[PDB]
């Protein structure tokens, strides 16, 4: 029929109960313009749907209803890659057709393709910090956890940039058969970052291989937020029909849980605790939930995602909520980016839990695990031997805290020190880091195999 | 007297270092996160009345 | 029965509807989307509906249940994967095509194109029967009957009819009950609602002991089958290696694995890695899968199988007790479940509480760990059953004071701390003398002393040592090293050295994972006999860094005993503790001097 | 249209909405008092009003502006001060003789008094238009027109009818457009939403080399046009004298001034001390008030033109980068704008959020950084344009850890800090290199390196200079001047001679408000000739005093080279910075041998 109200970004029109759930409506105004939204809530005579474009300027009896009777699906299509498109998966910013040979609809999976296996392949980045303490699988998900102030989208075009390089170098290696592509989805993000994400993606190589999506502070945020779930099922749906493993960058987190945690205080629903909504461990979750092996046996999604902190602590439900939902993390620290080493992620509260599953015989070495074990803890005891031995001076300094401390300035400043485009094995890393390693002693370290001790120091 | 004051000049200089390196982030974390448990405490008690 | 008059979100409403029970689950639509109905307001019902919606309109007939959700009791549970509204993902893999379950597709909760073969018990024509007998039993381990035939509780008469031994299927009647008349046929699975607890004959006090294989969980504080355990997790304690070393070098004779909202690829390595393991008990045709009965959930599943996950893991954890057979509850986590009741709660727009969880939390996981335990199998028969129950919390905005981990950790009585300075260094889990608790090492220090050597007084020692080095570590961290003697050096070294590779659980291989007790045990004697010969050797006169310095091999051979295999020896018992105690003690006498 | 239905605390509620949208501003009752319909719930209308509703009955008639609440883009904005609701505080001045705004008093969006002489720009009768494209010229100054007339934007059609040349008022119409029949009348005044971006041709990266008279600013870091930064303040602490200063000594062609939540007090220091200032521009005609466009809301005004105070100043700057030239928005602060939304949000009935903020302000706060940027000027013409966004950060919630300094910091990609010591000091700003960062340095460094620049060199050099002396300064103050080594002393004299000589400003000449590229970059290439020579002759054996001594008139004939004219090579290059390399050579090779 005609419109009730509007609180909020959602509309509350009132028409008749014929709609389903998630189905596709049209909103007609009287000033010659039509909005497309999708049916969040179905009651009697009347509905709340979010629509994706605007926020306000609703008539009330001036307007007119229009019933699509499909409900909202994302075009998929095999030639996806190598074009620009905003948020709403429409080719508005002068980039390829927004056509698809398939259309499938999404309820939170499109054929919920879930691996039951674990990932044995390991892609590798291009540095020898992540990949090395943190072995990343086929299909696990490790996201990067930065603060205000740090270069997240350095560290993000770093890691994007990399791949096409050693991407061939470890396709020799059997750590990968296939061709790989790129998922790029900004959300909250400026002019400025998109458009250098874009130069760098330009600058690299990867246009015609990567996705462009563009999604501002300025547009809705149930588009933002829908921008995601069909860059995704985009991602997935090339994956799942060509073979190939699929990188996807979400970034950022920040603004997609401020799209969702935007609409929290206009509706009926009761928050939980620090404004957001109390459903948003399930919309976290869902991003989670597709990722994974792929059908067929020969594709696979990988999540890369990008948090910004918006207040620089660690005791947030951002943080915490969707860092517990993936498999580990990966944080960066302010104080090896204000050192001067280049990246200032550091391996001290990172970790993989699927880094066992990662590394084999064939694609790395076997000892990596123990020297990453080892290394995981001479980082951390050094850490502690030089914040001790800070506050202690040389009067109290024990003998393991100087080797400790100069093997975690060493490791610190030759391991994690990289170049944007240098690229580095695995192999010579793990080869460095039994050099370095083999500083301390024999009855030190008790953390690995005496074969893989007695083999190499 | 000079090993004297090189002897307590040790143990003033490591007291006030330790004391000023441990002494601000606990208390500085933990009022934060009390506070900002009371402000959400407060407003989902807020949010709760409203309805 | 009803009509679909509105659908918004996770909640629908039905007018027109009949009954509208508080935990009666039913299907609405013509979709067949897993739902419940939670209240009711006036002639309409409103139901939950936890599955994904994507077409469900309004308008359609709703068709209810009748009863409460549950599962099938009976056999061809074990070596089987399913969800937790009991969907099969084996036939939903080949014929839905899709690894995961899908909306919009109906599933029963046991299979019926298998067939097993039963075996008469004691039970024969003219005794007497009763609720939980064992009038059959089902081949399905190499060593005991996993799946053992039970009759329904709250059930009495006579056996009229016995079936012969043979195989048959689960839609045939092979066992007849006469009481009073024709009362009803059985077959082989059992019903029971999973929003109802089992019967039992009556409760007794836990004082068998359940091993783990853990030297730092059994080391650190020990605990016996029939208990409640809290671990406060943050993403790091490792949840995932726990549970397949829990699962893999327990003790019991089943286990069952419940997934509360994981990301699925844990679950899967931990599936496809128990199938190629070898089972301790001898096992063989997948002797890991074939004892373990796993319930798989995931992120973005459906709210109704991660809130019923925990209550069919504990219903089929006491049908499996009831056999009389022991059986390990691992639930992860609770969290996620606590999660998806606070999601309910404001998805219903009800007064919720703090923290955004429901007030029902507290009474939901008090009666479920109140529903576990160790007592009397239901039954004529009388046996002994056990369920242990260890479920882990993590918090929900990044600090430990939430309702979860304080309700569940208040209620229970074994706590396992979580510490991020020892999980930094890749120790999962970290557990700390002064985090951690049990008040059943005492009791279980009488068999474990009896049946093995006297670990209760080196947990007491070790305690005693910890709590010594944890505030020697911030009493050397704060002062300094100039103002400690060098007995407290030797302390905080066999506490860092202890901690570190009694800590470190996990490993490279299927060797630092599994220790037994006697291991640890001669590991933590050797390390306080060489601790306490180290104190009174530098009491007598001596350096700190002369002794650490003059130990040399004989302080990393203890700590590499963890990397050898636990085969070697007698059955477990390592001879090279006894020459290491001699090495120690000819030591000492050579510091001294 | 609408009747007066009921009234409920500051928000009046109208009924009988009959296509009334939610995002149009009306005026409520006779008196015409500013608000607007944030939503509307059924026939009703829920409006917020920013003012007193004293003397509103039920009853009071509704009548709607007909358009969203924005801003008026015309001619005649230099040299007048108005609020971010469209009222001339001029009028207000005239008529009511008064400076705030008076309940039950309206004044027009546009100046009236004031007529500008439009001209014909390249459109005759019949040519084909568009949105953003020049159509002719309008006066706005009596010395240069920078006001250039344009179409609105996503509009399009012929031009049937063009007026003559000619003087005429902004109410009265000049030309008309032909699209579709008879599509409207065309003015010099055109609409423009506050809420809504104006559209631009394509975006780009900020990498224009605009400078903005800062000389220790642009020397510490490049200045480009279209980047994000924010500063940090303390209510009036020296960012009011930074921002006076760089205003006064920017060279842009426009500059906008946005008093969002000021307490009054600077406002008529910054208007009155704006006309007495000697731009630097070639022209004397009141050109810091007549080159700058003045928007100024105090502390007692309604929240409405506070929070829209920095939607029209950046609105007004998006049509400045839109007309073809650069503007340079400084606005203070978002604090008021960000405390305003949570005001208005807690009077209309919004919820509450984290810290007490709204769950509007993450998405606006992003909004507002991403509406400034440099970018192609949208229309036929294809002109450059860009819009320096400088915001400033205070606490509103009782520290500086809130989620507005936060979200900005971490938006923003650069950052300018400022101490209390340095502005207590008489230096504006006092910002350092360990306090502040830029990635935006390497464009700026890259064009501006690209035409004739050397500040990558001397600039890298003089912030590891400055990063190196500043820790130097305390290893020399706590451990002294008698065991350092002869270096640190000749990078802590560099450093302080850099840190005087760039850092001391205060605006006390012409030469010291406003300083070239080249000076700059030749001033810093002297003190790190300066540094390496001493170091490099210090390496080679000599003494300190022999080279102190040794340089003479040359140090203090360095420092004091600021206050001259910089016409001394062609019209902007140093050249007694020149012939100090040879002198430094020459003392340099003097105190080696």
């Amino acid at each position: 029929n005609t419109v009730s109200g509007v609180n909020g970004p959602l509309v509350i029109l009132e028409k008749v109960k014929f709609p389903r759930y998630n189905e596709i409506v049209n909103l007609t105004l009287p000033d010659g313009t039509v909005r497309q939204g999708q049916v969040l809530e179905i009651r009697g005579d009347r509905a709340i749907v979010q629509v994706f474009e605007g926020t306000s300027g609703i008539d009330v009896k001036k307007t007119t209803v229009e019933f699509t009777g499909e409900s909202l699906r994302i075009p998929v299509s095999e030639d996806m890659l190598g074009r620009i498109f905003d948020g709403s998966g429409r080719p508005i910013d002068n980039g390829p057709k927004v056509f698809a040979e398939d259309y499938l609809d999404i309820n939170g999976s499109p054929i919920n393709p879930y691996a039951r296996i674990y990932p044995e392949e390991m892609i590798s980045t291009g540095v020898s910090a992540i990949d090395t303490m943190n072995s990343i699988a086929r299909g696990q998900k490790i996201p990067i956890f930065s603060a205000s102030g740090l270069p997240h989208n350095e560290i993000a075009a770093q890691i994007c940039r990399q791949a096409g390089l050693v991407r061939p170098t470890k396709d020799v290696h059997d750590g990968h058969e296939e061709n790989f592509s790129i998922v790029f989805a900004a959300m909250g993000v400026n002019l400025e970052t998109a458009r250098f994400f874009k130069q760098d993606f330009e600058e690299n190589g990867s246009l015609e291989r990567t996705s462009l999506f563009l999604n501002l502070a300025n547009d809705p945020t149930i588009e933002r937020i829908i921008t995601p779930r069909l860059a995704l099922t985009t991602a997935e749906y090339l994956a799942y029909q060509t073979e190939r493993h699929v990188l996807t960058i979400l970034t950022d987190m920040s603004s997609y849980a401020d799209a969702l945690r935007e609409v929290s205080a206009a509706r009926e629903e009761v928050p939980g605790r620090r404004g957001y909504p109390g459903y948003m461990y399930t919309d976290l979750s869902t991003i989670y939930e597709r990722a994974g092996r792929v059908e067929g046996r020969n594709g696979s999604i990988t999540q890369i995602p990008i948090l910004t902190m918006p207040n620089d602590d660690i005791t947030h439900p951002i943080p915490d909520l969707t860092g517990y939902i993936t498999e580990g993390q990966i944080f960066v620290d302010r104080q090896l980016h204000n050192k001067g080493i280049y990246p200032p992620i550091n391996v001290l509260p990172s970790l993989s839990r699927l880094m066992k599953s990662a590394i084999g015989e064939g694609m790395t070495r076997k000892d990596h695990g123990d020297v990453s074990n080892q290394l995981y803890a001479k980082y951390a005891i050094g850490k502690d031997a030089a914040a001790m031995k800070a506050v202690v001076g040389e009067e109290a300094l024990s003998i393991e805290d100087k080797l400790s401390l100069e093997f975690l300035e060493k490791f610190e400043k030759t391991f994690i020190t990289q170049g944007a485009y240098e690229d580095r094995t695995v192999f010579e890393s793990l080869d460095q880091a039994w050099s370095l390693l083999r500083i301390y002693p024999k009855e030190m370290l008790n953390r690995i195999s005496p074969k893989i001790l007695d083999e190499f120091y | 007297a000079f090993i004297i004051l090189d002897e307590v000049i040790k143990v003033t200089n490591r007291r006030v270092n330790a004391i000023e390196h441990v002494i601000i982030p606990r208390t500085e974390n933990t009022i934060a996160y009390i506070n900002s448990e009371l402000d959400e405490l407060d407003r989902e008690e807020f949010y709760r009345l409203k309805k | 029965y009803g009509a679909i008059y509105s659908v918004s979100g996770p909640v629908v409403i039905a007018e027109n509807m009949i009954g509208c029970a508080m935990y009666e689950l039913v299907k609405v639509g013509h979709d067949n989307l897993v739902g419940e109905v939670i209240r009711i307001d006036g002639d309409k019902a409103t139901i939950q509906v936890y599955e994904e919606t994507a077409g469900l309109t309004v308008g359609d007939p709703v068709l209810r249940t009748g009863k409460p959700l549950s599962v099938e009791l009976g056999p061809g549970l074990m070596e089987t994967i399913y969800d937790g509204i009991q969907r099969p993902l084996k036939a939903i893999k080949e014929e839905s095509q899709s690894i995961y379950i899908p909306r919009g597709i109906d599933t029963p909760a046991l299979d019926r194109t298998i067939k097993w073969q039963f075996t008469p018990g004691k039970f024969q024509v003219g005794d007497h029967i009763s609720g939980g007998d064992i009038y059959g039993s089902v081949f399905e381990n190499s060593l005991i009957s996993s799946h053992k035939i039970l009759l329904p509780p709250r059930s009495r008469g006579t056996i009229t009819w016995i079936a012969p031994a043979g195989e048959y299927t689960l839609d045939e009647k092979i066992l007849e009950v006469e009481f009073d008349g024709k009362k009803s046929d059985f077959t082989l699975y059992h019903t029971w609602p999973v929003r109802v607890p089992r019967p039992v004959t009556e409760k007794l006090s836990a004082d068998y002991p359940l091993l783990t294989g853990q030297r730092v969980l059994d080391a650190l504080f020990p605990c016996v089958q029939g208990g409640t355990t809290c671990i406060p997790g943050a993403f790091g304690c490792g949840k995932t290696v726990i549970s397949q070393s829990l699962s893999k070098y327990s003790n019991s004779d089943a286990i069952i694995y419940v997934g509360c909202g994981e990301r699925g690829n844990e679950m899967a390595e931990v599936l496809m890695e128990f199938p190629e393991l070898y089972t301790e008990m001898s096992g063989t045709k997948e002797p890991i899968m074939k004892r373990t009965t796993l319930v798989a959930n995931t992120s973005n599943m459906p709210v109704a199988a991660r809130e019923a996950s925990i209550y069919t893991g504990i219903t089929l954890a006491e049908y499996f007790r009831d056999q009389g057979k022991n059986v390990s509850m691992i639930a992860d986590s609770s969290s996620r479940w606590a999660e998806a009741l606070r999601e309910i709660s404001g998805r219903l727009g009800e007064m919720p509480a703090d923290q955004g969880f429901p007030a029902y939390l507290g009474a939901k996981l008090a009666s479920f760990y109140e529903r576990a335990g160790k007592a009397v199998a239901l039954g004529s028969p009388d046996r002994t059953g056990s369920v242990s129950i260890v479920a882990a919390v993590s918090p929900a905005g990044g600090d430990f004071s939430d309702p979860v981990t304080t309700a569940t950790l208040g209620i229970t009585q074994v706590f396992w701390g979580l510490d991020k300075k020892l999980a930094q260094r890749k120790h999962f889990p970290s557990i700390n003398t002064s985090v951690s608790y049990s008040k059943y090492t005492n009791v279980l220090n009488k068999f474990y002393d009896s049946n093995y050597p006297e670990f209760p007084v080196l947990r007491d020692r070790m305690k005693e040592i910890l709590s010594n080095a944890e505030e020697l570590e911030q009493v050397v961290q704060l002062v300094g090293k100039s103002a400690l003697s060098d007995s407290d050096k030797i302390t905080l070294d066999v506490a860092t050295l202890i901690k570190e590779d009694f800590l470190q659980q996990n490993g490279y291989s299927t060797y630092d994972a599994f220790c037994p007790i006697w291991k640890t045990f001669d590991m933590m004697r050797a390390f306080i006999s060489y601790h306490d010969e180290a104190q009174k050797a530098v009491a007598n006169g001596a350096n700190w860094s002369k002794l650490a310095d003059s130990t040399g091999d004989v302080k990393h051979a203890v700590s590499s005993s963890k990397f050898f295999e636990p085969s070697r020896g007698e059955k477990e018992v390592h001879g090279e503790f006894e020459k290491l105690l001699s090495t120690m003690q000819e030591r000492f006498a050579e510091s001294t001097d």
